[PDB]
């Protein structure tokens, strides 16, 4: 198998491998080859193994000289033979081939997200780019891979069209796609250049940074304390900032998410987006419970009568609504006596 | 070919069984094959009708077979549907196969009044996910709460209509007379003094103070017009037990309305007392919107 | 196998074996009466005298009896049945009504039967009966073996569904399910049914369940027919892992285990094998004597002064490699022979399509080639179709 | 209420409606499922109305069909709507698939009309007619021998 580049390579990067013997009845040694798919370079000379064991040979192929640079995007085919004798008709005794796959450089993929994932509920969010360092490019299509987890599998090919102007970049849209776990993901965009064969054009996965992770909108604990029940027009009712809380109760790595309050009455806007109470937008959602902000109470007299909905929600970068709170106020003014 | 009762498959073969008839359910995998063939008999949940199959096809919704390779499937009759697993299954929330969850399949939930005097949108919330109708691998389940089939085979279980309602059983039904046994196949009435609006209910509601319900199975309670008043103290609603999910505590309203006295009167519609009118003015009739 | 219902007519066949059996060129079969005492006492009121032949040959003929008849279920029956030519083994059915549950004990007696005269026993012994297992009746099942009923016009809640397009599948939940997608959870107040899409490698136009493809088929996520995998190419179904806890939404039905996929579950057939058929279950080796590339729609024949075998030392090695067969299919389909080698000298091949002949026991007998020697007088110069 | 099309319901006082079978249909309330007429089919358990098998295709009963069968080999069916009487042949009826002409051939299942039999071409303006030799056949051989 390749170690080389841990990412596929490209036809600018050069590819080492690693390869390993093992039997168990037979100890003694072998000479093995290793053959490219370059098409150009030849079979290895011969070269023998140490001792055969049932525990594998180190890495036969760890010395500087197996390396090889590909200068055709698409799979070659690096296989590798055991013979016994170091003359041309020694007897053929196993071989093993392994495809590696080389992407194209002159094409550049990107998949943006724009709103945190919650669970099975479906998610709207991704979308793809392209730029083309070269001009008019043929047909592509689009694939995305939620996890590498086993049972994973990799979705449908996506028409995404050609890309014709130069190195501008094409957006495409992605279906939406459903996540069973919530947690940690690798999220993948393979591009390829046929709808069921071809090549593998190029792979994007998001940064460890950018990763993916999906959030369970039930964990979240919301704690919001407003003033007094119900009450009359004349009668001010008081939200409190620094007893208000939010947390997420599974896990200390989810993304942060920015919450607003709406008192429901028509005389006051609802607050703009902010943060909790010290975190800024390159940290993660608090396990512990944080107040909201340490800002001063904020006071308010309702202009109506009626029940009304005083909401505390959670936003996330695409404007979607993950959490909510609801304190219920009853305004009334039913008891008032004048003589 | 494969007789009609098996498959022969290169990429699998065996069957798994059902795995809610398991203590910690997990199907056990099988391999049974008829006497004079290797083909391998149909998975319980499936069946195959005719001779050269590759796959056994599933059931569809409303019919079930319960044990290995089988022709065809029956349908499930009156009073129970094909809902996977069993209605103490669906309807349970406590778990004894940790690494599993296993009885515990929250596939049924409802709204309604809980403990805390606090109404409940669904008490059992979450994404659901057992939900399923086709392939049923035992025997069929009893309906759920608040919905019926009267007939063979029906694909899903139907909701009592808001007129009607459907208790657990004949022992913890609510108001429910005498003679009248519950077994899933009929939605019955609400009694006079109970009302019930909405859908697929367990347990109709007890009309309010102020209003009353003379005739039966009303889907809206009827409104104490001026002259008239109800003071039902006792009426309340049922309170869900959020372990069970089952209903108790339903006292029913007023049937009729009560007229103010003589020397009383009432104007407004929605009330609960006489107001004895002051100087000057006299009711010397019983039931007077205005003395 | 053995017992009955109760209150079900009930029929019972029996067959009779006859070890030469009547020849082709008969001019008429051969009759038998098969006479049969259901152990019940209804219909005739009182069991029979003792059991022999004297009394069982007085059994009414009810051979052409129907159903409004009183003696279609009588208790003491005897009926013909004749053995063609060409046959040998005929069957003779009684039907029956058992009552009650009592343990009954029927009895049964073969008797050869000439023009219109019931013979002798025949078993050709003594008066010998067949006596059935005794049972005890149990009661009848009431189930009926059909499709579903989709229901008729009910009122039902807005969103509420009874029946799904093709491609969905009806399932029982109360959450939010638009486009066969889960979008919100618990939108309503009450479990309904829903509409959600088929999985990718299954297929449905009822709308109840969702069928998962036939081998040499694949299709998509809201299929509502799959496809088959072209020529050349074979369907291997991708391996599911089941869901780990009952917490977790799942895929398919836990008897499922394989799918199969979009378009990337054509799998071509290795070297050496081919697939003719549109929609393909098994890649078949080639014929002794042909040779196939990857696709492999079809084969062809090695050439004259060339035999079919393995070209391992050769320019230009056919075999297919690990990556085609092992890594793709499993241990299903191995690497198999399938180049043309030269003949060598001195030696002529005429004929198109030879292989060497192989030897599995190589101790005993050697692999040979079908490789003609020269006759006396003639050199031939090597892969060679004749001598010179 | 009536029973819808598709049910029946023999007996008064009830409170379902029975799903009629295979090979018969119903319209709005009525007591007996009417099974279809000669030539058209119903294969599910709650059909509405009869459809009639198409040309080329014939019905597997005279009168309550439950499936349209192509015709085999050596047939061919003009009509729609054909059906298969079982007293002559089992692929043959009044309107069923009918036995390819004496000259003529066809090897397709279902088709709708017996294809000629071609001259046989051996050069340049020369061409051997080609006949057959039985009356429902899917070959043709040179007419001369
Ligand atoms: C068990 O659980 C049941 C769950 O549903 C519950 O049923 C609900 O009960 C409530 C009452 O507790 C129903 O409330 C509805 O309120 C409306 C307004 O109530 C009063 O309105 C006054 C409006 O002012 C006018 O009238 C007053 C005098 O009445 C006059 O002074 C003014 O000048 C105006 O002219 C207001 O002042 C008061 O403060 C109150 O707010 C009523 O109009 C409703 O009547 C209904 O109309 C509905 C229309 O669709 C109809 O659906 C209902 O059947 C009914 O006719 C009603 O009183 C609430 O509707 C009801 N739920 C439903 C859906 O029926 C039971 O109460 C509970 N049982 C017990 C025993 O606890
Ligand atoms: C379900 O979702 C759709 C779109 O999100 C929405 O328009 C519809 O009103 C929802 N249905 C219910 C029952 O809430």
């Amino acid at each position: 198998d390749k170690l080389g580049p841990t990412v596929n390579p490209t036809t600018s990067d050069a590819v080492t491998f690693t390869a390993t013997v093992a039997s168990p009845d037979s100890t003694t040694a072998v000479f093995f080859t290793l053959d490219y798919g370059d098409g150009v370079t030849a079979e290895t000379t011969r070269t023998t193994t140490g001792a055969l064991s049932t525990t594998p040979t180190a890495n036969l192929v760890s010395a500087g000289t197996y390396t090889v640079t590909y200068a055709s995007i698409g799979t070659k085919f690096v296989t590798l033979r055991l013979y016994d004798s170091a003359v041309a008709p020694g007897v053929l005794l196993a071989s093993k081939t392994v495809p590696i796959y080389v992407e194209d450089s002159t094409l550049t993929a990107t998949l943006l997200q724009s709103g945190v994932p919650r669970l099975n509920l479906a998610f709207s969010g991704f979308k793809g780019r392209v730029s083309s360092s070269t001009a008019n490019r043929a047909d592509m299509w689009a694939t995305i891979q939620l996890d590498t987890a086993p049972g994973v599998f990799e979705s449908s090919r996506i028409f995404i069209g050609i890309a014709p102007t130069a190195s501008t970049n094409y957006d495409f849209v992605i279906p939406d796609q459903v996540y069973n776990l919530e947690g940690a993901k690798t999220t993948v965009l393979r591009i390829y250049d046929a709808p069921v064969g071809g090549t593998l054009l190029r792979t994007f996965t998001p940064a460890a940074a950018n990763a993916v992770y999906v959030v369970d909108p039930s964990k979240y604990v919301l704690t919001l304390t407003v003033g007094p029940t119900s009450v009359t027009t004349a009668d001010q009712v008081t939200f409190t900032q620094t007893t208000t809380e939010v947390s997420y109760s599974a896990s200390a790595t989810s993304p942060i998410l920015q919450w607003r309050f709406n008192w429901d009455d028509p005389s006051v806007v609802e607050t703009p987006l902010a943060y909790p109470d010290a975190l800024t937008a390159a940290s993660n959602f608090p396990t512990t419970a944080t107040a909201v902000s340490s800002a001063a109470a904020s006071t308010f007299r309702y202009t109506s009568t009626g029940s009304k909905n005083a909401r505390l929600r959670l936003y996330d970068g695409a404007n979607n609504v993950i959490a909510e709170k609801i304190v219920v106020i009853t305004v009334s003014n039913a008891g008032y006596t004048l003589a | 070919k494969c007789p009609p009762g098996t498959y022969r498959n290169t990429w699998f073969s065996g069957q798994l069984g059902s795995p809610f008839i398991t203590a910690d359910g997990v199907p056990v995998a099988t391999t049974l094959t008829e006497l004079g063939s290797g083909c391998s008999q149909c998975p319980p949940g499936t069946y195959a009708p005719t001779f050269g199959m590759s796959v056994c096809l599933p059931c569809p919704a409303g019919t079930f077979a319960s044990a290995p390779g089988a022709t065809a499937c029956q349908q499930c009759k009156p009073g129970t549907n094909s809902l996977m697993g069993d209605r103490t299954q669906q309807m349970a929330l406590v778990v004894t196969n940790a690494a599993n969850d296993f009885p515990a399949l929250r596939a049924y939930t409802i709204s309604g009044m809980v403990a805390g005097p606090a109404y409940a949108k669904p008490i059992v919330t979450g994404p659901d996910t057992n939900f399923f109708m086709a392939g049923k691998s035992e025997t069929c389940s009893t309906n759920l709460p608040g919905y019926y089939t009267d007939v063979d085979g029906l694909p899903i279980q139907l909701p009592c209509k808001p007129g009607t309602f459907m208790p657990f059983d004949t022992a913890t039904a609510n108001l429910l007379d005498t003679g009248l046994t519950v077994d899933g196949t009929q939605c019955y009435t609400c009694q006079t003094g109970t009302f019930n609006d909405e859908f697929s209910q367990p347990v109709c509601k007890a009309c309010w103070s102020g209003s009353f319900a003379s005739k039966r199975g009303l889907p809206t309670c009827e409104i104490a017009q001026p002259g008239t008043f109800t003071n039902v103290a006792a009426a309340a609603n049922a309170t869900f037990n959020t372990a069970t999910l089952i209903p108790t505590g339903l006292v029913k309203g007023a049937q009729a309305p009560t007229p103010c006295g003589m020397g009383y009167f009432q104007s407004s519609a929605e009330t609960t007392t006489c107001t004895a009118c002051a100087v000057g003015t006299y009711a010397d009739q019983a039931g007077l919107a205005a003395c | 196998p053995t017992t009955p219902y109760t209150n079900i007519p009930t029929y019972f066949t029996f067959t009779l074996l006859r070890d030469p059996p009547v020849p082709p060129s008969a001019s008429s079969g051969v009759q038998f009466a098969c006479a049969l005492y259901t152990g019940q006492n209804v219909n005739p009121a009182s069991a029979p005298s003792a059991i022999t032949d004297a009394v069982y040959k007085t059994f009414t003929d009810v051979t052409t009896a129907v159903a409004t008849d009183a003696n279609y279920f009588a208790d003491q029956q005897l009926r013909v049945v004749t053995m063609a030519p060409g046959t040998g083994r005929v069957s003779c059915t009684f039907p029956t009504l058992y009552a009650a549950a009592g343990p009954f004990s029927p009895k049964f007696f073969v008797f050869e039967y000439a023009s219109s005269t019931v013979g002798a026993n025949a078993l050709a012994v003594a008066d010998t009966v067949t006596s059935l297992t005794s049972f005890t009746t149990q009661a009848a099942p009431t189930f009926i073996t059909g499709p579903t009923n989709v229901p008729q016009r009910v009122p039902l809640p807005k969103g509420f569904r009874t029946t799904c397009f093709d491609g969905y599948e009806l399932i029982f939940s109360n959450d939010n399910y638009t486009n066969g997608v889960r979008v919100a959870v618990d939108a309503y107040p009450y479990p309904v049914g829903q509409c959600r899409k088929c999985p990718g490698g299954t297929a449905t136009m009822d709308g109840y369940r969702c069928i998962p493809c036939p081998s040499g088929y694949w299709s998509n996520e809201g299929a509502r027919e799959c496809t088959a995998c072209p020529a050349g190419t074979i369907a291997k179904p991708a391996a599911l892992t089941a869901r780990a806890k009952y917490s977790i939404d799942p895929t398919t039905y836990h008897f499922v285990t394989h799918l199969a996929m979009g378009p990337e579950s054509c799998k071509k057939c290795p070297k050496g094998y081919f697939q003719p058929n549109i929609a393909g279950t098994v890649c078949l080796p080639c014929p002794s004597g042909f040779v196939s590339t990857s696709g492999a729609t079809g084969c062809t024949a090695c050439s004259e002064g060339t035999y079919h075998t393995d070209g391992v030392g050769t320019t230009t090695p056919g075999e297919a490699t690990s990556l085609d067969t092992t890594d793709t299919f499993g241990s299903i389909y191995p690497i198999i022979p399938n180049t043309c080698r030269q003949c060598p000298a001195n030696t002529y091949l005429p004929l198109r399509g030879q292989a060497a002949i192989a030897s599995m026991n190589l101790a005993a007998v050697s692999s040979a080639t079908p490789c003609r020697p020269c006759e006396d007088g003639t050199w031939s110069k090597a892969g060679a179709a004749g001598c010179q | 209420k009536p029973c819808q099309p598709g049910r029946y319901q023999n007996s008064i006082g009830q409170r379902v409606c029975k799903p009629c079978d295979m090979g018969t249909y119903s319209r709005y309330g009525g007591e007996l499922c009417t099974k279809c007429p000669a030539g058209t089919v119903a294969s599910k358990t709650g059909s509405s109305q009869c459809t009639p098998c198409a040309a080329g295709f014939y019905a597997n009963a005279p009168d309550s069909a439950t499936s349209c069968r192509a015709c085999p080999r050596g047939y061919y069916g003009p009509y729609s709507g054909a059906y298969a009487d079982n007293l002559g042949d089992e692929f043959e009826g009044p309107r069923g698939c009918y036995k390819c002409p004496y000259d003529f051939f066809a090897d397709r299942p279902g088709v709708r009309q017996c294809t000629a039999c071609p001259p046989l071409d051996l050069g340049g303006g020369n061409l051997v007619e080609q006949c057959t030799e039985d009356l429902g056949s899917q070959r043709c051989k040179p007419c001369s021998l």
